[PDB]
Order: structure tokens, then C-alpha cells, then sequence
């Protein structure tokens, strides 16, 4: 749903804590300005993205203090009071298995915070499924309208070509396959290392990024040193010009290139995120016809669980 | 008078649904809503 | 009548949050400023000398001989060259980025304005019934009109009615109370209608249902029959 | 297909609805019984 929102110091990535060399720079006219409008905007896209995804309710739902839906067990998906942050069972997990001191990248570069904090996220994925849960498919359309779950799923069944009674009659089935269900999902993403691989793709590669982009200050670029205060402590102004403008050269394409990579990123978040505030629209606040759409076989109902940088919906 | 202030931002409204095993709502009345979508 | 005249009220709203709120169409806005930015940016870049004497190359030719024209020239070159490629690159992503929202929108006009769309959000907030699309420089604006609820009342309600020894279950509905007597009424809209053979089906006996209440199930023809031959003789 | 009591549903009354026809709506049931005891004795 997002991503790592970061903001560059044009002038102390290319120019740190030297004149002469910002001097130098002034003449490349106005290149910084548009890396940092080019940063700022995708910071603003990726609380947009985070907006658009999980701010779809209007109004804070909760479920009762007698947690009893018809015989079916939503304990592994609704926050757990006890623990600190109010988090899920499975929203535990999640946030565990993804992995103010600048004590990292201290060139320039630093990371803003997300506008919603985990908290506020697992406040609007709980009041989600409180409204999914107790108020079914006109949550999403208006007022909220209290409905027993079992006929709330009679419901869903009907939506399916299936008719009532075939729930009402196996509704301990039912409710025991939903029961089971959960539980291997938690025992498989608790067993996979791998099941959320793509945040951790995410994070690694605005790590690559970031790590690359400073890595890349170490380099000469046809410098006699990658270093601008040797080159001003062993050269006069007229010959350090000359290898400061290399050295400016070869930052400022590199962070042409970081900034472009990331634009590239973004619209490729950007589209993620639009596909996850579809399925959260479709799949939790209503039901889907849509094939594979809402998950494999008839779409019955969805529940959405926060994660780190994204959503993780259980069909 | 007037002054900047900073707060925590406030997610919506809170709202107890009156669930239970043999209740429900249904509308008695109905509004026909227009809203307005905008895209390049 | 109440319908229209809500529709009409609607659309009169439109008029006055567009008219009153300049912040409205601010997507499209956005648009305009971004290509304006960047060509504003891109003529600014040619004032920049790249390490050059000069930024006009009238200056260097006028100035300097060839041999050393050429050096001065091939900075102002090489930071123009620059100043466009990131000028195309960036007008290449932005152009995706519209080419997306186009598709939304063509998606949209088939959906929503050809059509009745069952996706929720999809076109507008509410049940959705009929979209118009308007015109606007560099994109287009919908109106969705949706079916909102509004005045909930607070019912009883039960899976099945139990009349003798059989479950009887909604065809096209759900059953409620209002605390002294059980109607069959359709999910959308209260109202309440009898319950009887035509509205209910049968499956089952009354022992499965969980929650099933007894009520009287009423069957048209077997009361016909009861007075048709009620004389007997 | 003929207008009957089976494909059709009733609600409210014929003063409502705006633009509302005269026509004969055909009930099964009834005709059957018309004939079923027509001798009566
Ligand atoms: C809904 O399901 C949950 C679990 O799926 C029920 O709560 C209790 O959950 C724990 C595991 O989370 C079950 O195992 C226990 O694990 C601890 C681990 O330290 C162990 O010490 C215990 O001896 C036990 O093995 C626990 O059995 C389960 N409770 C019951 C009564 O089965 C929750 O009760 C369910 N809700 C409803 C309404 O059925
Ligand atoms: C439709 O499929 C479900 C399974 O998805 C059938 O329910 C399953 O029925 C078997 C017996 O045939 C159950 O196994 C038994 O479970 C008890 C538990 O105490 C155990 O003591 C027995 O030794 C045996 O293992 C199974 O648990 C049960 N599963 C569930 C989720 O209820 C169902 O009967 C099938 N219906 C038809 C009409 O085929
Ligand atoms: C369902 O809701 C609609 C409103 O969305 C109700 O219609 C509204 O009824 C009120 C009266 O209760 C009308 O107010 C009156 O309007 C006349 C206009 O001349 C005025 O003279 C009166 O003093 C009063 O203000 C209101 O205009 C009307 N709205 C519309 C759009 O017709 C409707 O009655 C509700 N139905 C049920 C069953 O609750
Ligand atoms: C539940 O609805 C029934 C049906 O309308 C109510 O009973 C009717 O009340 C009207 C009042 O004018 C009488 O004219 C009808 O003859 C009644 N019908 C029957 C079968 O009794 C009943 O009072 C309602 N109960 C509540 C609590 O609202
Ligand atoms: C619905 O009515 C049936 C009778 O037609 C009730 O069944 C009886 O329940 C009493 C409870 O004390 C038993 O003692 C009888 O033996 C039952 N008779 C039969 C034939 O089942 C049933 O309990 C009623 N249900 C409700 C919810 O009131
Ligand atoms: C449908 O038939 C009814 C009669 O069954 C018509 O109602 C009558 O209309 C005339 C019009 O001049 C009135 O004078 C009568 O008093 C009405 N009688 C009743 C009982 O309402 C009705 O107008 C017919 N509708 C159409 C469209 O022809
Ligand atoms: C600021 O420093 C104090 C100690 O000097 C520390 O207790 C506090 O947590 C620090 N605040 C932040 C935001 O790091
Ligand atoms: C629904 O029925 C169960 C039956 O055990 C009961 O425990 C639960 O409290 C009931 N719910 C309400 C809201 O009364
Ligand atoms: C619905 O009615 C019951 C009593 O039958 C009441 O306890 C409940 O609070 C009502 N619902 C609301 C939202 O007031």
C-alpha cells in the first residue's frame, strides 16, 4: 500500500558543508528544486495511498462485549485488548515476520514518518471488521444495520445461487470449516517465511536504494578524491573547481538516478495501492462476482488485516 | 483569539452496533444521493 | 414524486459545492500545473551556464574562436541535453501515471453511465443506479446517483418460521416482528407483508434450524377450500 | 405471455401510481373453481 517516504539534501549530498562546491552547483541551475519536488510528491502519494486504502469509513465501529456470532470464532482477526497497540493475533505476526538518532545514511538523506501510525491503521482495519461483522453489506452503503451473522451469511449464500436453508442446516459445519480455515492461515503464515515476500521486496529495495545512493559518495568520478575536503585543503580554488565539478557531476546523476527510480516505484505502489482500496471496496464492504477477484472459488466475504507498508486480506 | 495548535487526528466517530442474535435494522425511508467523481 | 424531487435537490447541490468549493476540481488543476511547472522549469534551465562564461551561445561565438568556442559550447550542450532528458523522462511518467487515470475513467463510462454497476464504491457512495458524465478541460466529471437507506427501525427477526413440523424459509426476504406479530418484508425497504406459502419455501422439518420461532403460515388455497364446500350439503 | 395472478405481485391500490392501465389480470385458481362446482347440485 506504501512506501518508505524519504527526502534529500540536495546541496549537503552533493555539497556537504562546502561553498565553494555549492557555489559550483549554483550554476546547474535548478536541479535540486526538482528532486525535491519529485521526493515531496511521492511522499504526499504514499499517504494518499495508505488514505485511499484504509480511511473508507466514516465512523469508528465496535463489536459487542459478547463476542458470539452464531458459533463463528473472529478472536484471531479482532484486535486483541490485552497486548499494547490493540493488534489481531495475525496482525501480530504480520508486523513481526516484516522487518530519532540518523544513525544510518547520515548524508543528507532521511525518512519521514507516515502520516497514520500502526495504531491508527489497526483502528481502521478494526472498525472494518466490526462493521463487516456486525453489520454485513450495509456498512459499506450507508448506516450501518445490526443483522445476525448467521443470516447475514444466509445471505451471502443466496448471493452464490445456494439457497438458506443449506446454511441454517449446516451451520455448525459451517462455522467449524470457518474455525479451521483461520487457524491454518495463522499456522501458515507463522510456518512460511516466505508468504509475505513482497513488503519485504518492498523494503529491500528502497534499502538498495538508499544504500546505493550514499555508497555512491565514496566515488571519484575522475577525481583526484571523493573527498571535497581534501580536495579544498590540498588545492587552490582555480584547480579545485575543476575536480569539484567532476565530483558534482557524478552526484547529481546519481541522485537523478535515485529519483527517477523511485518516481518509477511509486507508480508501481501507486497501482497496488489503487488495487487494494478496489478489493478493500468490493471484497470486505460488499460481495464480488468477480472471478478470483475476492480469492479462489465464490466470493462469500473478505477481512482485512494491517501489515507493514500494506494489507493483507483473508478471503 | 485564535492560535496554531497540534493535536492527534481524530479517525471518526465512534459507533456501538446494536448487534444480537434476533435483532436487525431495515430502512423505512430512502435517500437518492448524487455525488460527484472527478479524473483526468 | 419524492424520488424527482430528491434527484432534482441533488443535482442543484452539485451546482452550488462546485460553484462555492474552488478546491473542487483541484486534480485537474494539479495537471495543468504540473506541465506548466515543467516547462517553465525547462526554458529556466537555459539561462544556466554548466560552467560555461556565458549561457548564450550568441555570447561565445561573438566572443571566442571556434577552438575555444567549442569547449564552452559543449557544456552548454551537455547541461541542455540534460535539462531534456529529464523533461522527456518525466513527462514519460507522468503520462502513465494520466494513462492510468484514463483508463479508470473509459472503465468507468462503461460501468457506470452504459450501464448498473454491482461493485461497491465503484460508481459513487450508496447502491448504485445511474451515472451522467460532464466534460471538463483535460478530463471528465461524473455524477453518480446512488440509493442511500435512511431511517432504520430496530426489528425482531428469525431465521425460519416453524408452522406444523416444517421450516419455512424467505424466498425473497427476511422475516421479522414488531413484537406482537411476524411479517415477511424485503431487505431494502420495510414493508411488511403476510407470511404465506407464496412468499415462503419449505425445506426440512423444525428441529435443524437454529433460532426458528413458531408462527402461523398462511396458505390461500386450503382457505378458499375451507369455504368453498363449507355448506357441505 | 397473458397477465395472471403467477406473474405478477400486488401492492397498494389503483390511485398511487401514475400512469396506471385498466386490464382484466387472470387468476387460475378462480377460473378452475367457476367451473369446478358450476352444476351445484
Ligand atoms: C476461539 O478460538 C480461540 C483459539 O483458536 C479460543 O481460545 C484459546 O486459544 C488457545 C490458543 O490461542 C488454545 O490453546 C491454548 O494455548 C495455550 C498456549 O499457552 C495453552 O497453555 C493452553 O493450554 C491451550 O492449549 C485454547 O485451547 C483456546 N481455548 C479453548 C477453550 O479451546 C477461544 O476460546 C475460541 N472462542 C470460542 C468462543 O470458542
Ligand atoms: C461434508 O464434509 C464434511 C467435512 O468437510 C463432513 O463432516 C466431517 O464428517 C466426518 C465423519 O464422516 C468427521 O470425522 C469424525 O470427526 C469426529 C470428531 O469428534 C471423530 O470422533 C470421528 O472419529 C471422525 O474423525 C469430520 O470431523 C467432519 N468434519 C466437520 C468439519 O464437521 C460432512 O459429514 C460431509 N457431509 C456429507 C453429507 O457428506
Ligand atoms: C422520507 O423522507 C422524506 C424526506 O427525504 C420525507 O419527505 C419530506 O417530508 C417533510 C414532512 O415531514 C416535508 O417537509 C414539509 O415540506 C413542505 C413543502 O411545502 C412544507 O410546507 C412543510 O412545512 C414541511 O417543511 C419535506 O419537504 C419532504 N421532502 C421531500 C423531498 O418530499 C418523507 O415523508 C419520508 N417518508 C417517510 C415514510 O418517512
Ligand atoms: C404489529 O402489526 C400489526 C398489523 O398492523 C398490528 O395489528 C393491527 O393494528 C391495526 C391498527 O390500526 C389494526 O387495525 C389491525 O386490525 C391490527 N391487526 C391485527 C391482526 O391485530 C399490531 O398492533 C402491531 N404491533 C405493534 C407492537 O406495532
Ligand atoms: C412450537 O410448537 C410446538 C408444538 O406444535 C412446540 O413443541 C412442543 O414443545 C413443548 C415444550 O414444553 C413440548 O413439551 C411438546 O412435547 C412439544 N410438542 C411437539 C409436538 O414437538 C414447540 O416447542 C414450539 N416452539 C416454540 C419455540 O415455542
Ligand atoms: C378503470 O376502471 C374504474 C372502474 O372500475 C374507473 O373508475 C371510474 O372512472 C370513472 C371516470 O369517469 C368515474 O366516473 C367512476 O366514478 C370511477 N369509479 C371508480 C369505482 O373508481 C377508472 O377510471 C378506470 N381507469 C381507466 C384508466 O380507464
Ligand atoms: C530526547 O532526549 C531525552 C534525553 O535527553 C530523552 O529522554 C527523550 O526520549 C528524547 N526524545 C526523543 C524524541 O528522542
Ligand atoms: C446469543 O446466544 C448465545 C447462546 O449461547 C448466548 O450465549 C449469547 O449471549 C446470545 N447473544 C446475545 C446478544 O444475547
Ligand atoms: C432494538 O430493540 C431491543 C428490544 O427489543 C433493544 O434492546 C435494542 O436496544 C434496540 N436497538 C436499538 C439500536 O436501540
Amino acid at each position: 500500500v506504501s512506501m518508505t517516504k524519504t527526502s534529500v539534501d540536495c546541496t549537503m549530498y552533493i555539497c556537504g558543508d562546502s561553498t565553494e562546491c555549492s557555489n559550483l552547483l549554483l550554476q546547474y541551475g535548478s536541479f535540486c528544486t526538482q528532486l525535491k519536488r519529485a521526493l515531496t510528491g511521492i511522499a504526499v502519494e504514499q499517504d494518499k495511498n495508505t488514505q485511499e486504502v484504509f480511511a473508507q469509513v466514516k465512523q469508528i465501529y465496535k463489536t459487542p462485549p459478547i463476542k458470539y456470532f452464531g458459533g463463528f470464532n473472529f478472536s484471531q482477526i479482532l484486535p486483541d485488548p490485552s497486548k499494547p497497540s490493540k493488534r489481531s493475533p495475525i496482525e501480530d505476526l504480520l508486523f513481526n515476520k516484516v522487518t530519532l538518532i540518523c544513525a544510518q545514511k547520515f548524508n543528507g538523506l532521511t525518512v519521514l514518518p507516515p502520516l497514520l501510525t500502526d495504531e491508527m491503521i489497526a483502528q481502521y482495519t478494526s472498525a472494518l471488521l466490526a462493521g463487516t461483522i456486525t453489520s454485513g453489506w450495509t456498512f459499506g452503503a450507508g448506516p450501518a444495520l445490526q443483522i445476525p451473522f448467521p443470516m447475514q451469511m444466509a445471505y451471502r449464500f443466496n448471493g452464490i445461487g445456494v439457497t438458506q436453508n443449506v446454511l441454517y442446516e449446516n451451520q455448525k459445519l459451517i462455522a467449524n470449516q470457518f474455525n479451521s480455515a483461520i487457524g491454518k492461515i495463522q499456522d501458515s503464515l507463522f510456518s512460511t517465511p516466505s508468504a509475505l515476500g513482497k513488503l519485504q521486496d518492498v523494503v529491500n529495495h528502497n534499502a538498495q536504494a538508499l544504500n546505493t545512493l550514499v555508497k555512491q559518495l565514496s566515488s571519484k568520478f575522475g577525481a583526484i578524491s571523493s573527498v571535497l575536503n581534501d580536495i579544498l585543503s590540498r588545492l587552490d580554488p582555480p584547480e579545485a573547481e575543476v575536480q569539484i565539478d567532476r565530483l558534482i557531476t557524478g552526484r547529481l546523476q546519481s541522485l537523478q538516478t535515485y529519483v527517477t527510480q523511485q518516481l518509477i516505484r511509486a507508480a508501481e505502489i501507486r497501482a497496488s495501492a489503487n488495487l487494494a482500496a478496489t478489493k478493500m471496496s468490493e471484497c470486505v464492504l460488499g460481495q464480488s462476482k468477480r472471478v478470483d477477484f475476492c480469492g479462489k472459488g465464490y466470493h462469500l466475504m473478505s477481512f482485512p488485516q494491517s501489515a507493514p507498508h500494506g494489507v493483507v486480506f483473508l478471503h | 483569539s485564535q492560535s496554531i495548535i497540534a493535536y492527534t487526528m481524530s479517525l471518526g466517530a465512534e459507533n456501538s452496533v446494536a448487534y444480537s442474535n434476533n435483532s436487525i435494522a431495515i430502512p423505512t425511508n430512502f435517500t437518492i444521493s448524487v455525488t460527484t467523481e472527478i479524473l483526468p | 414524486k419524492l424520488i424527482a424531487n430528491q434527484f432534482n435537490s441533488a443535482i442543484g447541490k452539485i451546482q452550488d459545492s462546485l460553484f462555492s468549493t474552488p478546491s473542487a476540481l483541484g486534480k485537474l488543476q494539479d495537471v495543468v500545473n504540473h506541465n506548466a511547472q515543467a516547462l517553465n522549469t525547462l526554458v529556466k534551465q537555459l539561462s544556466s551556464k554548466f560552467g560555461a562564461i556565458s549561457s548564450v551561445l550568441n555570447d561565445i561565438l561573438s566572443r571566442l574562436d571556434p577552438p575555444e568556442a567549442e569547449v564552452q559550447i559543449d557544456r552548454l550542450i551537455t547541461g541542455r541535453l540534460q535539462s531534456l532528458q529529464t523533461y522527456v523522462t518525466q513527462q514519460l511518467i507522468r503520462a502513465a501515471e494520466i494513462r492510468a487515470s484514463a483508463n479508470l475513467a473509459a472503465t468507468k463510462m462503461s460501468e457506470c453511465v452504459l450501464g448498473q454497476s454491482k461493485r461497491v464504491d465503484f460508481c459513487g457512495k450508496g447502491y448504485h443506479l445511474m451515472s451522467f458524465p460532464q466534460s471538463a478541460p483535460h478530463g471528465v466529471v461524473f455524477l453518480h446517483v446512488t440509493y442511500v437507506p435512511a431511517q432504520e427501525k430496530n426489528f425482531t427477526t428469525a431465521p425460519a418460521i416453524c408452522h406444523d413440523g416444517k421450516a419455512h424459509f424467505p424466498r425473497e426476504g427476511v422475516f421479522v416482528s414488531n413484537g406482537t406479530h411476524w411479517f415477511l418484508t424485503q431487505r431494502n425497504f420495510y414493508e411488511p407483508q403476510i407470511i404465506t406459502t407464496d412468499n415462503t419455501f419449505v425445506s426440512g422439518n423444525c428441529d435443524v434450524v437454529i433460532g426458528i420461532v413458531n408462527n402461523t403460515v398462511y396458505d390461500p388455497l386450503q382457505l378458499e377450500l375451507d369455504s368453498f364446500k363449507e355448506e357441505l350439503d
